[PDB]
């Protein structure tokens, strides 16, 4: 429904230029990217109207750089919104000091309810005040001047969820801004908990991937994908389905990514630090390099995507054997649509090796909501998904997406669908020719009340008492013979489009007798 | 003619109170207030916290003199908490207690400060008590802060940043003229009425009190 990135060019200021890019992954049209300070996360921040430009490096991203030497009042933090149906969504970094007087040694930290953590900074610029530590720019408290630690450090055991957002740390005598900054993030339930109430368990998300604690579905380190995280996306890419390309020559050595609150952000999969200038020292991996090679029969360690299994072997650490697991693909859908308004029953093809399951496949509406399928037929290869609307309309014309996410992959594919309204025409027909056992008429229907292209055309009609009608009409004006005496009779006209929907209604209409 | 609350003692009186003392070259008394229950009594409190009431954030002329009453929330003056310290030598005991009902007490065996000229430093030695291993106030001294005097060893300003005045390091582990918060605020308030080794930094304390009586008793 959404795929929204939020790379931060660097989070530490020097003298050069840093950037912040919001990219959406997203077609027709293109909501509105927000880029503005981030005011309630770290209060008394600087106001100034940052300016957000657009991106063209990319599909669709507005960028924030502040050049060379102007980067004055840019620390603080910040955030991107991309929004869906009604529901939002941002994803919040941080600006500061290269020099300042402390180091975070993480933007971000994903921890959860009930947990011991030890939220530090290196001591860099030793000075003869105090240290001191704020979050939500609401003073906590301090250390003596003499006794500074050379780790300043912050314990909290048994987070609570009401217990977190963006810390602080600084030299007293100083600026709000002089500080150095690190994000805490405490989510509802504990590791592996999710739901309302903590009362249902997550896709188990390997390589580092963080379970939302409000869908049980995990959001996945760049460069990686499918429920649970699994997937060895390709070489220098990223994302929810890895179709986007670090820009830099040596990949991602040095952008620092951002994800969806869950989250946090990180480097690159293969780039440890805090600026992710640092490769990764061997037998690791994963984003920030955050991951050990368990290799079982020793096949070699890729400080981008983990074990490089001897062909036949698969798994995250060549733990298994099997067929070679194949990420799905969306066939059999064409570019473009129009059906006509009315239920509409819509079917989605995937094949893969890890062969889809109803609970792995689903649609989205333009407006960004998700259907999930109302039965499931299955074959040999490619499942196969079928879903439900009520009444489709013609204010839902436009792309709509095919979402299969399986364990060992995410592929989504589109197609743009015209709903177009059903004929009616607009005047009564208009009576040539009474008789006794006769009547003749000008079938009005040239002028008619929806659109589409009119396939055929049937004449309807009763006398008083019940119906009947019929007759598939091939010339405008019509002759029904082999009638009554003396009846009242009623005509009208029954126009038709293109296949399911197309009956649609009649009105017109007059009356006669003989 | 007796010039603090040891003296009253001698004389008999074992009971809490109001009382007046006057001071050696100082011409004109003070009521007081005089402790006789604690340790061995005869304890002499130059100032008490408790509610409040008291607006602690003021400036010298006023630091210098005193204020509150002796009965309620008060302080002393410096001029006269060092007029007292200079006819001989006195011990320092410090009275706390946060909202969950909790008593401590720093104390400390020589006390004694410096003039007007000497911004009324502090010199302090022996640090014993509950109210933790270390001394949450300097011992080895820094000049007296208030909010028209910068005399902190700090380069900030730590009168306009801790409320009131007090014995500014480059703010020190202590504040006990701080800002009163009540129970709930108590938790996680800077500026308060604050000592490190007992309670935490970002504590507010309940009820403070500070006291003097001479080594000799």
């Amino acid at each position: 429904a959404m795929d929204l990135i939020l790379i931060n060019s660097l989070p530490l200021v020097s003298d050069a230029e840093t950037s912040l890019t919001c990219i959406a992954s997203g077609w027709r049209p293109h909501e509105p990217i927000t880029i503005g300070r981030d005011f309630e996360a770290l209060m008394n921040q600087h106001q100034d109207p940052l300016e957000v430009t657009q991106d063209v490096t990319r599909e669709w991203a507005k960028k924030v750089v502040w050049k060379r030497e102007k980067a004055s009042k840019i620390n603080g933090a910040y955030f991107c919104e991309g929004r869906v149906r009604g529901e939002a969504i941002r994803i919040r970094t941080m600006k500061m000091r290269q020099q300042a007087s402390f180091l975070p040694a993480t933007l971000t930290m994903t921890v959860d309810k009930g947990d011991n953590v030890n939220i530090s900074f290196k001591k860099v610029l030793i000075k003869e005040e105090d240290a001191v530590i704020y979050k939500n720019g609401s003073f906590i408290h301090s250390v003596p001047r003499h006794e500074v630690p050379d780790i300043l450090e912050v314990h909290l055991p048994h987070a609570q969820p009401q217990d977190a957002g963006v810390y602080s740390a600084r030299y007293i005598g100083g600026n709000l801004f002089t500080s150095a900054f690190t994000r805490l993030i405490v989510r509802r339930c504990e590791a592996q908990k999710w739901g309302p109430e903590c009362n249902h368990l997550c896709t188990a998300c390997m390589n580092n991937g963080v379970c939302h604690e409000d869908t049980g579905e995990c959001i996945c380190p760049p460069g990686f994908m499918g429920r649970t995280c699994e997937k060895a996306c390709e070489l220098h890419t990223f994302g929810r389905t890895c179709k986007e390309r670090c820009s830099g020559q040596e990949g991602c050595k040095s952008y620092v990514f951002c994800l969806p609150d869950p989250y946090g952000c990180s480097c690159a999969t293969g780039w440890k630090g805090l600026q992710c200038n640092e490769a990764c020292h061997p037998g690791f991996y994963g984003p920030d390099c955050k991951l050990r090679c368990s290799c079982n029969n020793g096949e070699m360690c890729d400080r981008f995507q983990g074990c490089l299994c001897s062909p036949g072997w698969q798994g995250l650490q060549c733990e298994r054997e099997g067929i070679p697991r194949m990420t799905p693909k969306i066939v059999d859908l064409p570019d473009h649509i129009e059906v006509n308004s009315g239920k509409f029953n819509p079917i989605c093809k995937a094949s893969g090796w890890p062969l889809p399951t109803n609970e792995e496949m689903t649609l989205v509406k333009p407006d960004g909501t998700v259907l999930h399928p109302k039965d499931f037929n299955h074959t040999d290869h490619f499942s196969v998904a079928i879903f439900t609307i009520h009444r489709i309309l013609p204010p839902d014309s436009g792309v709509w997406v095919c979402s299969v996410n399986t364990v060992a992959g995410m592929v989504e594919k589109p197609f743009n669908i015209s709903v177009k309204v059903l004929p009616k025409p607009l005047n009564a027909p208009n009576v040539i020719d009474t008789g006794h056992n006769f009547a003749v008429i000008n079938i009005s229907s040239e002028p008619y009340f929806g659109d589409g292209p009119i396939k055929s055309k049937k004449l309807l009609y009763k006398p008083v008492n019940h119906y009947e009608a019929w007759q598939h009409i091939q010339v405008t004006n019509e002759i029904v013979t082999l009638n009554y005496l003396e009846p009242r009779t009623e005509y009208e006209l029954c126009v038709q489009l293109v296949r399911r929907g197309e009956g649609g209604e009649g009105h017109p209409g007059p009356v006669r007798r003989f | 003619p007796f010039r603090d609350c040891a003296d009253v003692y001698q004389a008999g009186f074992n009971k809490s109170g109001i009382y007046t003392i006057y001071i050696n070259n100082m011409p004109e008394p003070k009521k007081v207030f005089c402790n006789m229950d604690v340790n061995g009594g005869g304890w002499t409190v130059i100032q008490h916290r408790e509610d409040g009431s008291l607006d602690f954030q003021r400036g010298w002329k006023e630091y210098k003199m005193g204020f509150g009453n002796p009965s309620g929330e008060y302080w002393l003056g410096n001029e006269f908490i060092f007029a007292i310290t200079s006819q001989r030598q006195y011990m320092l005991r410090i009275e706390l207690m946060d909202w969950e009902g909790n008593r401590a007490y720093s104390q400390y065996d020589r006390f004694h400060i410096g003039n007007e000229k000497q911004n009324y430093r502090l010199y302090l030695k022996g640090h014993t008590g509950t109210a933790g291993k270390q001394s949450s106030l300097i011992l080895h001294g820094a000049d007296f802060s208030t909010k028209d005097a910068d005399n902190d060893n700090c380069m900030c300003k730590c009168a306009l940043m801790l409320t009131g005045g007090w014995w500014f390091d480059a703010c020190g582990p202590s504040n006990l003229n701080g800002m009163f918060y009540t129970a709930g605020q108590n938790h996680g308030k800077l500026n308060g009425i604050k000592w490190h080794y007992f309670k935490g930094p970002s504590y507010s304390l309940r009820s403070t009190t500070m006291m003097i009586r001479p080594l000799d008793f």
